[PDB]
């Protein structure tokens, strides 16, 4: 209540998320009440799993091994080691002064990092000499006592995986860079571990809805706060998910002057036959167009309504709510898709509606009485291999493809054996009518005992096609049992996103994200900014609030270390903030003399010192570089910061850490196109296919602010032909030669042409638009990426390329060098296109952002072309072979 | 608080790592236990210029011949030792020295020539053909031997003096 520690508590949290939780506590709602509650238990859960093998499950907690997916090698990767076997060099600290000495070992890259030791071990003792006190006391003592760190950054190998499964050692590998590893003793990273302390915050402390006879009916009594700039109307509709169940009803038109409607506008459903997650979307229209003009119809305000609350009641009675403003544009009068609630500003229309009150409170029938339904249902209604080959043909199908009414009531018919293939689980999904409880009831059945998929499956039921929690509680178990931590960060931020899918606060899904947050640190580190940077967004601002205050609640001391990180960018968003409100006409000359002047002084340079880097947590910053640090000539002034690595072993890694920060552009979509692009390279090195991308680091912490990875001695094509004075077509290959020369030449042309390769064909499916040379970059070893991924989803070969993958010949087009590089992209297309169902699902996921380029499905089809996923895979090929081909 | 930055270099089984641990920790090992690229440290006093010394040992084996660019870049100074029982350690001993000059363009670089297991009753190399290999390089010359700590300060405190002339 009054404890001193919770007031203390209570007040640092407020700091990291924005917002006083005190908020919290005059919210009256009883479902909002009930989540600070009942979330608790998943806090206890965690905490319990750091403390289970304490202090090395603490050290788990916090420095959880980045390791790969598989341990197994590729072919082209184990190769590039000698004869299986990887040189590693080992160092140690000496003196007081931080001094080091090493040791270079030659071991299998299948060794544990305690067996690495034992090689360290092994070396020591052969140098000194001592007979039966070697083995006796050396051997013993030195053994259990120390621990692998990566040289320059804060990630440990705490864990018995193989060496190489360690992501700093597999890139070292693919790279030729020799690992550099640092010894120190497990009770020097012990001691630094912090305390847990967590305790229980003092908030801690009768009719069916089949048995009525009636159809579904609603009131629309009047509205409030409305600005007239003709007539007006409400626009209503029952929808589940984005699907309506019934045809959409509006009211009479009433002129805006003074709305009163009182009309019951009555839906073409039966109230027995509502789905669990029935909503009621709603708006208010506007009709602007009289006396010579076609009439317009423009929504002025919208909101959604669960028709069942949290308790599983069945809203009765009068009711109002404060609608939302209209979104980023829209493609109808309603916005199904959008946040269910009022608003909790009351300066906005208000729309006073009436639900129809039978007697008793109405609740929606329990488990019992739906199984003993759909076991009537089955009862009244009382193999063959041609139609078989056709269900495995129905759940390869991509999510967005068009299933046939015949194939709908194809799969329905055979519910009960396409439990042999359960991956067609959402293509049977949406062959369902909702809106009759004789086939929800056996479709409840069906998924009970339905067999689990793997997580890329479970994630489509997910989106906002999916809203029944039966089948999301489904997904969700089937993530529990095979989502590794590894998967878990890659696709967390789609996790995060379909939280808003969720009619409920209290959920399967977010008790799994945050019992993962609070056990894993390197999650709950992304997990913490995927909710802050979104808590400007007053439609989820209720839901991730709640939800981060009940994370750090028990994130355990790492709340201290994220208070750095945030303040530290407040003070970056109040000084770009101030540089574009009195500086932005001014040149980048005065410009900068006010940046200085601000970054000098005591209360900023203080916080922007000594914190963890939000796009990694194993980089600590220190010292502000602020000689280097400057303003870049972009649009809204990005600031290029550099601090400095405090680590002990800084030379080994980098001394100098570079980040820029942007002030005014939505990194959202550059965030999902690196990912994906990371995911592409994944899946072609996997089977094959040496195709090396640069997904470098992005991060979006707010409205139009984040962080953006620097990568080191990287060029713009044009720096390339600006140094060389104006534009000629074969500048590219001598500035390759002139960093590359000799031996390392052909080296330099095999990296150009493969990572050309990958990101023709990345470039190409997802449609990424605006190329031109100031959006491609090289580096010096001839390393070929993409900046500025501003859009997508609204064909590139030029003759420079060409020239530098046919090694400065004339007839590029026909050389075998050529053939060897469209061969590749070739092999990378359809490699893509196999795992389509992923691509579609992550996007689909994302639809509940307000991303621009992401509003419809529609927007998803593209790929879908792309992709040719409506043809045959042979027909697919000739396809992408004649658009890579023309010209070029 | 001068730092010296010795590289020890020479073929394989010629005693370069048998020569730094008899430096530092008073000691000698028996056992042929290979040696890629390792660094060792320790305060020594020399002419009352009280320094550190910062060793490499490196590789032998000609199999792991790329990595002698880079050591050879950021040595100050080199100890060369050739091994009084091989005929092939005085062959190889002139691309190692001749190589030191090509990442170094200067033809001077400090570097003096050590010759091993002195203690060793049967030698088959004479002392005459390494002092004149070493005048020829303009270089000194230090007969050692590593069981014995004979003059194994001699052949690394030369050099510390050697690199404190070009300096
Ligand atoms: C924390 O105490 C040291 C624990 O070290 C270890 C623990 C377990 C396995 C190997 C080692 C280990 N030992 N010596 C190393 N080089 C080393 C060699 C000689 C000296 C004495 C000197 N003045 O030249 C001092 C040194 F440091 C190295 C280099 C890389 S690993 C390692
Ligand atoms: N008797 C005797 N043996 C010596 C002497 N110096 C070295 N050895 C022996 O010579 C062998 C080779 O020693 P080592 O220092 O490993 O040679 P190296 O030049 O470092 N080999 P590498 O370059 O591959 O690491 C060992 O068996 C060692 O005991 C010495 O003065 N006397
Ligand atoms: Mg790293
Ligand atoms: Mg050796």
């Amino acid at each position: 209540v009054g404890n001193r520690e919770e007031k203390i508590l209570n007040r640092e949290i407020g700091f990291a998320i924005g917002m006083p939780v005190c908020e919290f506590d005059m919210v009256k709602d009883p479902e909002v009440q009930d989540f600070r509650r009942n979330i608790l238990n998943v806090c206890k859960e965690a905490v319990d799993l750091r403390d289970l093998n304490s202090p090395h499950s603490r050290a788990m907690y916090v420095y959880p091994p980045n390791v790969e997916s598989s341990p197994e090698l590729p072919k082209h990767i184990y190769n590039k080691l000698d004869k299986g076997q990887i040189i590693v060099v080992i160092w140690v600290i000496v003196s007081p002064n931080n001094d080091k000495q090493k040791y270079t070992l030659k071991i299998n890259h299948d060794c544990v990092p305690e067996q690495v030791i034992a090689e360290a071990i092994r070396k020591k003792t052969r140098s000194m000499l001592l007979s039966s006190e070697q083995l006796k006391l050396c051997v013993l003592e030195y053994q259990g006592k120390y621990i692998l760190k990566v040289c320059g950054c804060d990630e440990y190998f705490l864990e018995k995986y193989p060496l190489s499964q360690y992501k700093y050692i597999r890139s070292c590998i693919m790279l030729g860079r020799m690992p550099n590893l640092m010894l120190m003793a497990k009770e020097s990273l012990y001691s630094q571990l912090p305390m847990d302390c967590f305790t229980m915050p003092s908030y801690s402390r009768t009719k069916s809805l089949w048995v009525i006879n009636s159809a579904l009916r609603i009131k629309i009594l009047c509205a409030t706060y409305v600005n007239v700039n003709d007539k007006i109307y409400v626009r209503t509709g029952i929808y589940h998910g984005g699907e309506p169940l019934c045809d959409n009803v509006n009211t009479q038109r009433v002129p805006c002057s003074n709305p009163r409607w009182n009309e019951w506008l009555n839906y073409d459903i039966y109230i027995p036959d509502l789905p669990r997650a029935a909503r009621l979307c709603l708006s208010i229209c506007s009709v602007k167009g009289r006396k010579g003009a076609k009439e317009e119809h423009c929504p002025l305000a919208w909101g959604n309504i669960n028709l069942f609350d949290y308790t599983d009641t069945l809203v009765s009675g009068k009711m109002a709510l404060n609608l939302w403003p209209v979104p980023h544009g829209l493609e109808d009068l309603l916005n199904p898709i959008g946040v269910t609630g009022s608003n909790p500003n009351k300066e906005t229309p208000c729309l006073e509606l009436e639900f129809d009150w039978f007697s008793s409170v109405v609740k929606f029938p329990d488990m019992s009485v739906i199984e003993e339904h759909a076991n009537w249902s089955v009862s009244r209604e009382a193999l063959r291999e041609n139609d078989k080959e056709q269900l495995k043909a129905i759940s390869t199908r991509d999510p967005l493809s068009e299933i046939t009414e015949q194939e709908k009531d194809f799969l329905w018919s055979h519910r009960h054996y396409c439990v042999t293939i359960p991956e067609i689980l959402p293509k049977l999904l949406l062959s369902v009518k909702w809106n009759s409880r004789d086939e929800v009831a056996q479709m409840y059945c069906l998924v009970k005992d339905w067999p689990p998929i793997k997580p890329e499956q479970a994630m489509e039921l997910l989106d906002c096609n999916y809203p029944d929690p039966m089948v999301r509680g489904f997904a969700v178990r089937c993530l529990e049992k095979y989502l590794t931590d590894d998967k878990l960060s890659q696709y967390l931020i789609q996790l995060v996103q379909v939280l808003k899918y969720e009619q409920y606060l209290d959920n399967l899904l977010v008790r799994f994200l945050l019992k993962k947050a609070l056990t894993n640190q390197r999650i709950g580190h992304f997990f913490f900014w995927h909710l802050k940077s979104e808590m400007h967004n007053k439609t989820v601002s209720q839901r991730f609030g709640l939800l981060l205050e009940s994370y750090c609640r028990a994130c355990g001391m790492y709340l201290k270390h994220l208070n750095r990180q945030v303040e530290a960018m407040e003070k970056l968003i109040n000084l770009t903030d101030i540089l574009k409100q009195e500086k932005k006409d001014e040149t980048q000359k005065v410009q900068m003399k006010f940046l200085v002047e601000q970054m000098r002084r005591p209360d900023f340079m203080d916080a922007l010192q000594g914190f963890l880097s939000p796009l990694n947590p194993a980089h600590q910053l220190g010292n502000l570089r602020l000689e280097e640090c400057r303003i870049m000539s972009s649009a809204k002034r990005p600031l290029w910061l550099n601090w400095e690595n405090p680590d002990i072993m800084s030379e080994l890694l980098f001394q100098n850490n570079e980040i820029i920060f942007k002030n005014g552009d939505d990194l959202r979509q550059d965030m999902l196109t690196l990912q994906i692009i990371r995911i592409m390279e994944n899946i072609w090195q996997n089977q094959g296919l040496d195709l090396r991308m640069l997904p470098y680091g992005c991060l979006s912490i707010g409205d139009c602010v984040g962080l953006i990875e620097v990568v080191r001695n990287s060029h713009t094509i044009m720096q390339i032909q600006c140094k060389g004075l104006q534009f000629n077509s074969h500048t590219l290959h001598q500035w390759l030669k002139d960093k590359n020369k000799g031996e390392i030449y052909d080296a330099a042309i095999d990296l150009f042409t493969r990572s050309c390769a990958g990101y023709c064909v990345a470039t190409f499916i997802l449609g990424i638009g605006d190329r031109h040379n100031s959006n491609i970059m090289v580096k010096d070893d001839g390393q070929l990426f993409h900046i500025d991924f501003g859009h997508f989803l609204d064909f590139v070969l030029t003759q420079d390329f060409l020239i530098v993958i046919s090694k400065g010949a004339q007839e590029c087009t026909k050389t075998r060098e050529f053939e060897r590089f469209q061969e590749m992209c070739y092999k990378a297309y359809l490699a893509i296109r196999q795992h389509a169902n992923l691509f579609i699902n992550l996007f689909s996921m994302m639809l509940g952002s307000g991303m621009p380029e992401l509003q419809s499905f529609d927007d998803i089809a593209y790929i879908r072309k792309t992709l040719a996923l409506d043809k045959t895979e042979q027909e697919a090929l000739e396809y992408f072979m004649k658009q890579m081909n023309d010209a070029h | 608080m001068t730092e010296y930055k010795l590289v020890v270099v020479g073929a394989g089984g010629v005693g370069k790592s048998a020569l730094t641990i008899q430096l530092i920790q008073n000691h000698f090992v028996d056992e042929y236990d290979p040696t890629i690229e390792d660094s060792y440290r320790k305060q020594v006093v020399i002419d009352g210029e009280t320094c550190l010394l910062d060793i490499l040992d490196t590789a032998g084996q000609e199999e792991y011949s790329a990595m002698r660019d880079q050591y050879m870049r950021t040595g100050e100074g080199f100890l060369c030792v050739f091994a009084i029982n091989n005929t092939k350690s005085f062959e190889d001993i002139h691309h190692y020295r001749e190589q030191i000059k090509r990442v170094k363009d200067s033809e001077d670089v400090p570097m003096v020539l050590v010759g091993n297991k002195c203690d060793l009753p049967s030698r088959t190399v004479d002392t005459k053909q390494a002092q004149d290999l070493a005048r020829s390089y303009g270089i000194p010359f230090i007969e050692t031997s590593a069981k014995t700590r004979q003059g194994v300060d001699d052949a690394f405190y030369t050099l510390v003096r050697e690199i404190r002339k070009h300096k």
